């Protein structure tokens, strides 16, 4: 629903999970091109 | 290993879309596009650690790990985007599949949307195949994307920056597991992670094979 | 239990968790749903359970008078929780006497609000003069595994029921050409005594 | 998540003491009688 969209960009735009950044990804994960 | 697909099943198509009519024009916005044309000309994957993207998918019984561990780990992939979000907002928000196998199953699609690691909706299509060129081919062409989908898209352009976006997408995962509706067994799994395509830029992706090293 | 209409109907809904101990498999059934001789049904006031269902556009009322109003029934179950909680799945069989393409839209609610969904499309296989759908082990949601491990951990019994009194399930089974709705069940439960298993009651709802 | 499922059991639980009950509304009486 609507309402639960808003509950989701509520809770990511409030700056207990590691940020991707700080997890072992290869270089390319952080590379569009 | 150059492509989401294993010995049997392969994935032909994934593209997620929008359709725009203005001033009696039609075009097609592509946010994200998957091909599946197998050859020569394709690298062969990197591979990434699925230990660490299980809280963003869902857990405990049939969660990641659990199909991950069921396997065959060899028809996990985790694929990370850039979805195009360059497009001015009537308008039709759709999906188009396609898959090939090398049985005649009856293909049960799942796909489930997550907001942090939890699902929000799944969309369940139980396809049979139509002999194209003597091979069984599944389609599901200009699916309708859920209410759920068209919002987040629509909410995702209002933020005022670009890193916003990324932390939104950060925490919005898309889980797709092929099933044989007979055996039971998973025939594909692909995890999908976002980020936003730059401005200029369409989108582009990378593919994973999925490893528990 | 014939939960039917004039041209659809439910043969089997079944929600149950499967274990294998000492690579023998054993299964427990939460709830069972599933002849064509059967007494009357009893009606409930669909206006009694509204509050319990999201009441914006395309809820229950909504849908209700949209009709056909045949199609709409009330569930009343004893979900069986005792046993030692590997799949948490349902399994369902649908009747149809025209062969549409069967969707299917299972809601769960907490407070008479959707918390997650499930749509599932299925086609028809033409089986002793009747179109039958089956949707075999369906994986169950996190949400539900969670849910149900923690309704069978309450200290209290009665907390059971306090817990489940604001949680329900809405299904509504459409024909996906026409997107007339072929069947809508909605859901209320009761824990089962400690030495039963798992019972229904099943309501036509009407406008009273 | 267990925090989903841990917020509708808190709001029904009401253990802090922070619409009618079932019980009260029309309901045939095999409604609340298993048998
Ligand atoms: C909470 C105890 C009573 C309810 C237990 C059984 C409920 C029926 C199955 C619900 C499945 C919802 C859809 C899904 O999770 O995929």
């Amino acid at each position: 629903t609507a309402s639960q969209v808003d509950e989701h960009f509520s809770r990511a735009l409030n700056y207990s999970s590691s940020p991707m950044s700080n997890r072992n990804f290869p270089p390319s994960f952080w590379n569009s091109n | 290993g150059r492509a989401i697909a294993t010995h049997k099943f392969r994935l032909l198509e994934f593209t997620a879309f929008m359709e725009i009519q203005r001033d009696e024009i039609y075009h097609r916005h592509l946010f994200v596009q998957l091909g599946g044309k197998p050859s020569f000309s394709d690298p062969l994957l990197e591979t990434v650690d699925i230990r660490q993207i299980f809280d963003k998918f869902p857990e405990k019984s049939g969660g990641l790990k659990d199909l991950y561990e069921k396997g065959p780990q060899n028809a996990f992939y985790l694929v990370k985007c850039w979805a195009d979000l360059n497009t001015d907002l009537g308008d039709f928000y759709g999906v188009t599949s396609q898959y090939e196998s090398n049985e005649n199953v009856v293909l049960v699609c799942s796909t489930i949307v997550c907001s942090f690691g939890k699902q929000v909706v799944e969309k369940v299509e139980s396809e049979y195949s139509r002999l194209e060129n003597n091979r069984y081919v599944y389609r599901i062409q200009r699916s309708p994307m859920c209410e759920y989908m068209i919002n987040f898209i629509q909410k995702l352009k209002n933020l005022p920056e670009r890193y916003m976006m990324n932390s939104v997408l950060e925490n919005f995962t898309i889980l797709q597991v092929m099933r044989a509706r007979e055996t039971q067994e998973t025939l594909l799994c692909i995890a999908y992670v976002f980020e936003v395509a730059a401005q200029n830029s369409g989108t582009t992706h990378h593919i994973y094979r999925l490893i528990k090293e």
